[PDB]
């Protein structure tokens, strides 16, 4: 039954029409293992055929029961790896492989494959690629997520308050203070939660007084609590007493009672 | 006072613009071609401490400024070295 | 034919019909490749094309896949935009 | 303590059958004082080399740089010079010697004329990387055509490396299994060698008929090392293809890619903030004209990087200078005389009493002129 299609394939090896006809015939009449072998041979002979490999991955995913184990998961991973070896510039293939890695519990290899995705794809597709990348960070959490979202600030600085929340949750208040200084120095940030300049100043003084012992001062980190609070004194004269009380409570949180009194 | 020099303000060359205020995209082509005007503009970064001192003293130092003096790069690369040594001083263990 | 045709703009002057066909062959068979040459003699540019081309594929699904592939993609060092 | 120098030899690994792959060897005969200076520079710590003009200070420094480069691939060497002519002489002597241009890097003003054959600036190194990328991608395309693999695998560096890992590595593993089979002779190794089609452009024969199994394996390993060197060059190029901005490419080259980075002391002083912001991780610093450069202008290279674990990552410092030569240029007479700004680190250390190695043979001028400055030295 496959003999005329194989003859057509041998007559036109570089053409996609005999492969399409033979794949359609196997889909109409052939069995699942026969179809898998047929599109495997198709992907072997024409590895640049994104359409034929797309039907191959559609048939493979449709036959994939989610109850089947990591052996078939790694088989699909190897097929995706070959397709990205020879078709590295396809954002749809990258998106499907990253969705399959969302399905798998493979956090670290997913992050490394994402770094490969950034390294292969241009900046215009990086919008889609980051849009699929950030819920992985929101699910994974921790130092991996803050590395992710540091690169996300490298590409797109808009969610500063969300990164503030992750830094507070993780315990990186020194980097949070440095980020505070950088974002407030940038005179273009608008908070999406309707937080004004004084609301941001309250956020700095509140985080500093809540973790005074976790802030590494000095010029190496760029953090000078006395200088920043005195800058707030000379800038926001309405809440000068609030800033003085915040500095004093920061000093008593640190334990420097005599300097608090001074 | 003997030379009459009253005010010296350090300024940072940021860029040089033509008479129309447009960026010189090709300096070599601008030098080779016939310039329509001999009037140029210089966008400068003034000294921050000097500007703040003039603002708090309410003195028209910049309005009284009437000369510009340039120097060679080899003898004028002094402020990044001084800034680097100041950063080293603010650092503890070098 | 209009639904199966994808317009690719922002192409470099070195991009040709053969290069466009080789790029679009991965998404499927391309029925035609029309490159609008700079036929105007008043323009002093030496570019062989106008920077825009139309690739008509055999299937609308293949045309949509080619549009999604070449849309905002890097082609010959320049950003090419593919639209329906 | 009469040291026993246990001298051992190893067969040099072949880098390929091409005459270009033959490594460059040193041709000058160093004096015992120069050899002791080279030994002290290679050994960790502080090395002080007092060299009169024409005594091969640059030759000794370049020899130490090459020895460090060959011995420690993980260490970084920071070249500090006083003049662009000295930087050009150092680069030319390295190029006469053997350090890869993918690791060689010069930092300085972009308007300065480069007397060297290769452009060692940031954009020049980027252009050289792109030219090497094109040449090695053509080589990978030729290799794929010789192997008969489908598709054009010389599209990019990542595709070339993936093609290597997919095809050549299982083939090399099968060839290594054939070699490890004890019943396989040299002729069987020759016929099982799979890179004959790719290395057909090599000077024939690839394997001599009188050659035995050891040197046949050496030639096969040299061909495989040439292939792996091409693929490693492409893998090193690949981050430059990944990055889109030339400033990003130069920053990545300075931080990670380059193992030997050269500049002037004034450039290091004005770029101390940018280097510390980028987080440089140098291990050894070698500098020239220490009597011609002031003290803090040379301490800035010693504190370019960020301290870690309560100390510095610096291991070797090399001071190639001559305290009997001219002082630096200081305009102020009061700072010249009273403040002692003219004295340098070289003069201060030789006055304090640090052990120095003095070069005692000149190779520049006539015997009369050698006496005419030997009355001083």
């Amino acid at each position: 039954d496959d003999a005329p299609y194989e003859q057509d394939i041998l007559r036109n090896p570089g053409s996609i029409r005999p492969w399409l006809s033979y794949i359609e015939y196997k889909l109409q009449h052939g069995t699942l293992r026969e179809q898998a072998f047929v599109m495997e041979r198709a992907c072997v002979q024409l590895p640049r055929s994104y359409k034929l490999w797309k039907m191959f991955r559609v048939n493979h995913i449709s036959k994939l029961n989610p109850a089947i184990f990591a052996t078939e998961y790694q088989k699909v991973n190897a097929l995706f790896e070959r397709a990205l070896i020879l078709l590295n510039k396809m954002p749809r293939i990258w998106e499907m492989y990253l969705k399959f890695l969302m399905q798998q519990p493979l956090v670290t290899f997913t992050r490394r494959t994402f770094d490969r995705a950034l390294r292969a794809l241009p900046i215009t597709q990086h919008n889609r690629i980051w849009a699929l990348y950030r819920p992985f960070a929101n699910s994974a959490e921790g130092i991996t997520a803050v590395k992710i979202w540091r690169r996300y600030m490298q590409v797109h600085p808009e969610d500063a308050e969300d990164f503030i929340e992750l830094l507070i949750q993780c315990g990186l208040y020194t980097e949070a203070v440095k980020k505070y200084i950088e974002i407030l120095n940038n005179p273009k940030f608008q908070s999406k939660n309707a937080k004004g300049h004084y609301e941001l100043w309250s956020e700095m003084v509140d985080l500093l007084v809540e973790h005074a012992v976790d802030i590494e001062t000095g010029h190496e980190t760029g953090i000078d609590v006395e200088r920043i609070i005195r800058s707030g004194i000379e800038r926001f004269s309405d809440q000068r007493g609030k800033l003085w009380s915040g500095l004093a409570t920061y000093w008593i949180r640190r334990g420097n009672f005599d300097r608090a009194r001074d | 006072e003997r030379l009459g020099l009253v005010h010296v303000r350090a300024a940072e060359i940021i860029q040089v613009l033509d008479d129309k205020g447009k960026a010189i995209r090709d300096p070599q082509a601008y030098f080779d071609g016939h310039t329509r005007s001999d009037i140029r503009k210089i966008q400068l970064r003034l000294d921050a401490t000097s500007y703040k001192a003039d603002t708090e003293a309410n003195r028209n130092v910049y309005e009284d400024i009437n000369l510009i003096v340039r120097r060679s790069s080899r003898e004028n690369n002094f402020k990044p070295v001084l800034e680097s040594i100041q950063d080293l001083t603010l650092s503890e263990v070098p | 034919r209009w639904k199966a045709t994808v317009y690719v703009g922002g192409l470099a002057p070195a991009v040709t019909a053969t290069v466009l066909h080789e790029a679009f062959l991965p998404f499927g068979e391309i029925a035609e490749i029309n490159l609008p040459r700079n036929e105007n003699p008043n323009t002093a540019s030496t570019e062989p094309h106008r920077g825009f081309a139309y690739v008509e594929f055999e299937d609308p699904e293949d045309a949509k896949e080619a549009i999604d592939n070449m849309d905002q993609s890097e082609l010959f060092g320049r950003v090419i935009k593919v639209s329906a | 303590k009469v040291e026993t120098l246990k001298v051992s030899t190893y067969k040099p690994p072949n880098n390929g059958p091409y005459p270009v792959d033959a490594p460059k060897l040193n041709k000058i005969r160093f004096t015992p004082t120069q050899i002791d200076a080279i030994y002290s520079g290679t050994q960790p710590g502080l090395t002080i080399i007092v060299g009169p003009p024409g005594t091969g200070k640059t030759d000794v420094a370049v020899q130490i740089i090459s020895n460090i480069y060959h011995n420690f691939p993980e260490q970084k060497t920071l070249l500090v010079a006083h003049s662009n002519q000295a930087l050009n002489q150092l680069f030319a002597k390295i190029v006469a010697l053997d350090i890869d241009e993918r690791h060689l890097l010069r930092l300085g003003h972009g308007e300065e004329e480069l007397e060297t054959e290769g452009s060692f600036s940031k954009h020049g190194r980027v252009e050289s990387f792109l030219d090497n990328r094109q040449r090695f991608l053509y080589e990978v395309s030729r290799l794929a055509a010789s192997m008969g693999a489908p598709g054009a695998h010389g599209n990019s560096a990542e595709t070339a490396g993936y093609f290597n890992k997919v095809y050549v590595e299982p083939a090399w593993a099968k060839f290594n299994d054939i070699i490890q089979r004890e019943d396989v002779g040299p002729e069987d190794i020759v016929r099982a060698f799979p890179f004959h089609a790719y290395f057909s452009d090599a000077p024939q024969p690839l394997f001599p008929p009188e050659a035995d199994r050891e040197t046949v394996l050496e030639i096969a390993n040299g061909c495989y090392r040439h292939i792996s060197k091409i693929f490693e060059e492409l893998a090193d190029v690949l981050p430059f293809e990944i990055l889109r901005r030339d400033k990003d490419k130069a920053n990545y080259l300075l931080t990670s890619e380059a193992r030997i980075i050269a500049m002037t002391s004034t450039h290091a002083a004005m770029k101390r903030g940018e280097i510390a912001s980028l987080g440089f991780q140098y291990d050894n610093v070698i500098m020239e004209e220490a009597a011609q450069i002031t003290e803090i202008e040379n301490f800035i290279p010693l504190a370019l990087q960020k301290p870690k674990n309560g100390q510095m990552a610096l291991q070797r410092v090399v001071l190639c200078g001559d305290h009997y030569q001219n002082s630096p240029v200081i305009q102020g007479l009061a700072f010249r005389h009273y403040a002692n700004l003219e004295q340098s680190l070289f003069s201060r250390l030789v006055r304090l009493g640090v052990p120095t190695i003095n070069l005692d043979q000149q190779g520049r001028a006539r015997p009369s002129i050698s006496n005419l400055y030997r009355w001083r030295y």
